[PDB]
């Protein structure tokens, strides 16, 4: 039939996909929160001797330095991936630039104003 | 000095993400507070690493998509 | 225009007679109920305007499914409401790309007919396989069984 | 909001909102004060009719164009033209719309700086950008290479571009254009008895040129044919009767483009300045420029020019290269269509000269990075 | 896993996986930044086109080779070339593949150490090994003795080998190669009127040299013949038309190899440095080296060189010895084929410079036992 019902079907698909993306993102956020809570070792900061407290804090600082190094490495890797995918997008545009520029739609002059002027209030859609 | 820049940046991060720490002149409460600072910093680093993992997954997927599109374009 | 067309579409067929009467009020002398380039030019000149007949025939061909260059009654309504343009920017490119990227469950960089079937089943709206076939035809330009990202944009072109 | 794509030009001001197909309002750029005395009282007689209003009362006015050759010679009149364009032909206050003017290549700096100063102080636009009239005409063709010959009404310029990299050392700007052809036609019409002198009758001669003149494929054969038969003599009715018959003045007026020695100019025709502009380019992009020669501007609308120019260049160029001349039917508004496309781009949205930037560096900002 | 047999070369980078017959991707090693301004917005213009992409946009670039004479003079550009080679021409991440670079004899140490440091730090390969470019060309011929003359595009070197024992005191490295022949051809073409100056037109002169030039069997007779008849004048069509006719420039360009006095170099030709390299060897292996003279490298592809060189050496050598010149049809890729064979050997599998070894001794590990 016409594209009105087909357009309705397409918009329904778009809404369903958006709902699924939002749901998946929320699930990812919850899973990430739980996983992060799992990763970091809980604190045990009671009843510890003063020197024992200092030694434990030093151990925590050493582990913090280790995690800093690891996460800096991961950050550098992700930065390299970002740069490489930016280059890939550049190549994508190179293979898809040229004549593939969408154009605006302004060829139609104002028509509602003329209809109202020449017919009074008989044009109510716009 | 690009590789030297990366090495020095990393070494600074060692002395930057971890400043000069002296746990000897601090009372028990201060030691507990600093230890929790370290703990929460590590937790934040874990969060950032997880974000990086997600971003890397997206980057891989989009890179594959771009490869497919490039192959199609020819 | 198109939004107003869909909104008024929930009324009875007498509104078509009302619009025919309005067009008669404009350019009385109509006899066929279809807007050709002659009548459109005449009514716009009476208004004080002049749209190109190339635009009119392009609008005729865009909705032309049987290739007749003419309009059925509801097709006449569609052509009549095509005289104005409101669908600007076609929703949002980035969100559409995100949705298309989430569509690829197998992450093969394409959307095959099976993924389309699964998504339609997830939608749940009253559909027929004919609608699915039409969607696949409008989406898969090269008929390779998959949807290209450029082909996905073309299929989602002018879509809010 | 939407951007205003104005295009001053010289002879026709073309304007309209960005994102459409054709300019909204196209009207001659002439400002004519009345010259007689005026005896009716209370008739509501204004002191200056601008735009298309002065093409209807031209019988008692002294029309004078405010733009001579690309450059602007009378700033008050140009300001009046801009004010009319904004307020009466588009009816949009400039306080809420970016503007995209156009300027010929190799023009004086002071002209461009004064243009931006006016747009920022008098009309008080949010942001304006000035673009070279040939790059837009290349946008409209949907290409990215090619050498574009934009023969307007003021000045004819020939900008070669490859892969988006303009070649600034190969721009050949020539000051022969439609206005000189109008004057030469008005000068050769006197050989039959018709004398047009008044600045109002220049418009009539322009109409004759537009409706009758055409470019001959071969000049000598046409001169010989028109001197023996009478199959060329086309008649035309003046605004008062007394039809006139144009003989071999038909193809002699636009022939001046290919032989500027007719009006005493030394330089070579538009058929040879294009070849010279190509030969200044590098040796490896000459094939692409040969294959993508683009025509634009109003004066390139003569019937039969896209064949004469191709024949001439094929005569000049090496025999192996293919010579192709792109002549879209929408030639006249090609620059403005390209301007609309450029203003509608997302990547271009941060190149505008924002007002705070002008406040910090003065009008000389236009020559800076924001070109 | 499989090994990556890269071969930097100077003029053409040849790479491919170990165990095949021909390199997978062969492309010029040039990195050219754009030099003009660029007016089209959003065209997606990059800042440096490397490899074979810059041989198609060379009309608006300034190509510059990152390797002058074997040695590497611009490390950033060389890193860019390697990155392109790994990621776009082979599409294999280097984290999972050993690499086998090649290096000319008698090159500066710092070049080799920097090469290994880059390969281990930036690309982070598992293990890399550097091999002399002549031993590989001897591998590809399936011999185990012989004196190989590897006249590349950067540098011509002549390594004699007997029974697998290289003779380090008899390597004669000469810096005349294909690039100097291109420059000399570009310099003698000016004697007819054709002037090539731009760094892009050097590529056109290189194409002329490849397609037309040949080595004369006897120089004086050819000079006399080309000066009387006209049977030698071969024409060639430039990238834009205007065919050119090369006369006795055909065999005068590659004659520079046998008379380096043409370009002002003092040393003796490639016909006499081979004989000198042989005479430095011991008295008992000279017959075998005479009988197994091997040619390799790109520049030894001139039509008629395997006869001129044999005639010259037979003139120099004692009359009893047999002079034989091995000129396989796959001369250009001989070094890379040999590299593939060497990387495919089981006995060689423990000679790689493993990463832990580099971590313990620094980049100076390459001069050590792992050569
Ligand atoms: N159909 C036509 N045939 C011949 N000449 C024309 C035609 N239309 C316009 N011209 C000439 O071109 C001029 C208009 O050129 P135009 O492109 O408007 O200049 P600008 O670049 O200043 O806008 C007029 O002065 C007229 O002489
Ligand atoms: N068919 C040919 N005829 C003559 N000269 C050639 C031919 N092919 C290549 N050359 C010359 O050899 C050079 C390529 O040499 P090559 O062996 O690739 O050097 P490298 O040792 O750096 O790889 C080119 O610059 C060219 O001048
Ligand atoms: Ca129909
Ligand atoms: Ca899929
Ligand atoms: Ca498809
Ligand atoms: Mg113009
Ligand atoms: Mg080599």
């Amino acid at each position: 039939i016409s594209a009105s019902r087909k357009l309705q079907l397409k918009t329904l698909m778009l809404q369903i996909a958006k709902q699924e993306m939002e749901r998946e993102a929320e699930e990812r956020r919850g899973e990430k929160g739980r996983v992060l809570r799992t990763r970091c070792q809980p604190l045990e900061l009671d009843g510890l001797g003063f020197e024992e407290l200092q030694d434990l804090c030093r151990q925590l600082h050493a582990r913090v330095d280790k995690v800093d190094e690891e996460r800096y490495d991961v950050e550098a890797k992700v930065t390299k991936n970002i740069t490489e995918i930016a280059d890939l997008t550049q190549k994508i545009y190179d293979l898809r630039g040229k004549f593939k520029r969408p154009t605006l739609r302004r060829v139609r002059i104002s028509a509602d104003a003329m209809m109202q002027a020449l017919l009074g209030t008989r044009a109510k859609e716009s | 000095g690009k590789r030297q820049t990366e090495r020095e940046k990393k070494k600074k991060i060692l002395a930057e993400r971890r400043k000069v720490l002296a746990i000897d002149h601090l009372n028990e409460d201060q030691l507990r507070e600093k230890a929790k600072e370290l703990w929460q910093s590590i937790y934040n680093l874990e969060a950032e690493k997880f974000d990086l993992q997600e971003k890397f997954k997206q980057q891989k997927y989009e890179i594959n998509v771009l490869r497919n599109r490039i192959n199609d374009n020819q | 225009d198109d939004i107003y067309k869909a909104a008024v579409e929930q009324l009875t067929e007498e509104q078509k007679n009302e619009f025919k009467a309005a067009f008669d009020i404009f350019v009385l002398g109509a006899e066929d109920g279809c807007i050709s380039t002659k009548e459109l030019g005449k009514v716009m000149r009476m208004l004080g305007q002049n749209p190109t007949p190339e635009e009119l025939q392009e609008m005729i061909d865009e909705v032309d499914e049987d290739g007749s260059g003419t309009v059925d009654f509801d097709e006449f309504l569609v052509m009549m409401v095509r005289c104005m343009k409101d669908d600007s920017k076609g929703k949002s490119e980035e969100e559409l790309s995100d949705l298309f990227r989430m569509f690829d469950k197998n992450a093969d960089g394409y959307i095959d007919l099976d993924e389309l079937k699964m998504m339609l089943q997830a939608t749940g709206e009253t559909i027929t396989e004919d609608d699915i076939e039409e969607l696949m035809k409008d989406g898969d330009k090269n008929n390779d069984g998959r949807i290209d990202y450029d082909e996905f944009l073309e299929f989602m072109k002018g879509v809010e | 909001t939407t951007a205003l794509v104005c295009d001053n030009g010289s002879g026709l001001v073309k304007a309209g909102f960005a994102g459409d197909d054709a300019p909204r309002a196209v009207f001659p750029s002439i400002v004519g004060r009345p010259r007689h005395q005026g005896v009716m009282v209370g008739m509501g007689q204004k002191d200056s009719y601008v735009g298309d209003e002065a093409q209807s009362k031209r019988g008692i006015l002294t029309l004078k164009y405010p733009i001579e050759h690309g450059i602007i010679t009378n700033w008050d009149d140009m300001e009046k033209i801009w004010h009319h364009t904004f307020y009466n032909e588009l009816r949009v206050a400039p306080e809420e719309h970016p503007t995209l003017l156009t300027e010929a290549p190799l023009n004086p700096k002071a002209n461009r700086e004064k243009m931006t100063q006016i747009m920022f102080e008098t009309f008080n636009v949010p942001a304006m950008y000035v673009a070279i009239q040939a790059v837009l005409s290349l946008y409209a063709s949907g290409r990215t290479t090619g050498i574009v010959l934009d023969s307007g009404d003021g000045v004819t310029h020939n900008v070669p571009i490859y892969e988006g990299y303009a070649l600034p050392h190969a721009i050949m700007r020539l000051d022969l254009a439609g206005r000189d052809l109008t004057d030469y036609l008005m000068k050769i019409l006197t050989e039959r008895g018709y004398s047009f002198v008044t600045t109002a009758e220049r418009e009539i001669v322009r109409d004759i040129k537009e409706k009758l003149c055409y470019v001959a494929l071969d000049f000598e054969n046409e001169m010989a044919t028109a001197a023996s038969s009478s199959s060329l003599e086309k008649s035309y009715e003046l605004p008062d009767g007394q039809v006139i018959t144009i003989g071999n003045e038909r193809f002699r007026c636009p022939e001046t483009l290919f032989q500027p020695s007719f009006i005493g100019m030394e330089s070579a025709g538009i058929h040879e300045t294009t070849y010279n502009s190509i030969m200044k380019c590098d040796i490896d992009i000459r094939k692409d420029l040969y294959a993508n020669n683009v025509l634009s501007g109003g004066t390139t609308m003569y019937p039969g020019i896209a064949d004469r120019m191709q024949k001439e260049i094929t005569a000049l160029a090496p025999s192996t290269m293919k010579i192709k001349i792109i002549a879209p039917p929408e030639r006249k508004y090609s620059v403005w269509i390209g301007g609309s496309i450029l203003a509608s781009l997302s990547t271009f949205q941060q190149m505008w000269i924002s007002k705070q930037e002008y406040d910090e560096a003065g009008p000389s900002i236009v020559h800076r990075k924001c070109f």
